[PDB]
């Protein structure tokens, strides 16, 4: 019956400004605490922070590394949760969550904040911090037995990457795209060689990306 | 980190793993464990002394005693294969809230398998272009959790270091992709740049110079 639905996430310059809104149903949202928590791609999850309700004067916790540059806010007449993303930072892209908090205490054995558990979450929205503006990317070839294209410096996702047009499927595996500091994504994709024959076959991987409208093909020799 | 777990737990099938979490606000305070599968929302499993909400198996089940915190799967099934957090208070009274490291939980399905590291040197068509880029391509590993440090001579490198998530390959196996982002100048200076990888307590290097 509860359902937590996240939005407003995109792509954000460094410095820029964002806000993120999270819409509640199926409980009581005016006396209900919550909290965002957010997640960098590839890590783990992290508190951001977290707004009480109105027996407790609307008071909001933030994290060290959030205090100053974001700001939670409620409204408890359109069930919605605000998280606005200022002085952005390229270490602040992961996606964000919103969470209906539970507040526990035990009576017998128990501490003077009380334990904070999170009950219900939603689903997620993505915020990407980038600076840069659209790119084509630039591969260079990886000489060997494993055969391989470096993808680097390629803005926005996604590029394809095919081998001999084709005809090379055995034992491809390309790679997951990894964000930089530079804002910039760059990807590799390997093959595995048959490591007797290689004067005899070319090696030729065809990259391919549609937001620069951009092929580039590069024979991979060996040293 | 004020809450510390292990990096990643194998369990049998229909076996039973206890993963732990540790911090010094552990003492004073409880414990709430959430389970978090790729792209699916995290579910909490267990929080409190003995509470266990209505939905999640009676298999899971938590426990407590001094500065730890343990979360235990009795009969581990293939579902329950995903990432576990600890959340609690990240100071002895405090206000705000703290997750922990993460354990990468893997069910036995594969026979485990030790990876195999390649290193790429930049080639010369990259320092042309005063770029140098070293790709530690790995593949062929079971279970999917390693860790990858890279060395400059005999010295860590921590500037520059992009390395993805372990993504299962056409054979089953886990496969992994470290990247490091070096000048020119950096690059024909060092006499050696190695790429350690870490995989179930072992480490396989791969060396590459000028």
């Amino acid at each position: 019956e509860v359902r937590l639905v996240e939005s407003g996430g995109g792509l954000v310059k460094p410095g820029g400004s964002l806000r993120l809104s999270c819409s509640a149903s199926g409980f009581d949202f005016d006396n209900a605490w919550m909290t965002w928590v957010r997640q960098p791609p590839g890590k783990g999850l992290e508190w951001v922070g977290r707004i009480t309700g109105p027996g407790e004067g609307w008071s909001v916790d933030y994290a060290e590394s959030v205090k100053g540059r974001f700001t939670i806010s409620r409204d408890n007449t359109k069930n919605t949760l605000y998280l606005e993303m200022n002085n952005v930072r390229t270490e602040d892209t992961g996606y964000y969550f919103c969470a209906r908090t539970g507040k526990y205490y035990d009576f017998w054995s128990g501490y003077a904040p009380g334990e904070e558990y999170f009950q219900d979450w939603g689903q997620g929205t993505l915020v990407i911090v980038s600076s840069a503006s659209t790119k084509g990317p630039s591969v260079f070839p990886l000489a060997p037995a494993a055969l391989g294209c470096l993808v680097k410096d390629y803005f926005p996702e996604p590029v394809t990457v095919s081998w001999n047009s084709g005809a090379l499927t055995s034992g491809v595996h390309t790679f997951p795209a990894v964000l930089q500091s530079s804002g910039l994504y760059s990807l590799s994709s390997v093959v595995t060689v048959p490591s007797s024959s290689l004067g005899t076959q070319t090696y030729i991987c065809n990259v391919n990306h549609k937001p620069s409208n951009t092929k580039v093909d590069k024979k991979v020799e060996p040293k | 980190s004020e809450l510390t777990q292990d990096p990643a737990v194998s369990v049998a099938l229909k076996q039973t793993v206890t993963i732990t979490c540790r911090g010094d606000s552990l003492r004073s305070h409880y414990a709430s464990w959430y389970q978090k599968k790729p792209g699916q929302a995290p579910v909490l499993l267990f929080y409190g002394k003995n509470n266990r909400p209505s939905g999640i198996p009676d298999r899971f089940s938590g426990s407590a005693s001094g500065n730890r915190a343990s979360l235990t799967i009795t009969g581990a099934q293939a579902e329950d294969e995903a990432d576990y957090y600890c959340s609690s208070r990240d100071k002895s009274g405090s206000r705000l809230s703290v997750f922990g490291g993460g354990t990468k939980l893997t069910v036995l399905s594969q026979p485990k398998a030790a990876p195999s590291v390649t290193l790429f040197p930049p080639s010369s068509e990259e320092l042309q272009a005063n770029k140098a880029t070293l790709v530690c391509l790995i593949s062929d590993f079971y279970p999917g959790a390693v860790t990858v440090a890279w060395k400059a001579d005999s010295s860590p490198v921590k500037a520059g270091v992009e390395t993805t998530t372990p993504s299962k390959q056409s054979n089953n196996k886990y496969a992994a992709s470290s990247y490091l982002s070096l000048t020119p100048e950096q690059w024909k200076s060092h006499r050696s740049y190695s790429c350690q990888v870490t995989h179930e307590g072992s480490t396989v290097e791969k060396t590459v110079a000028p």
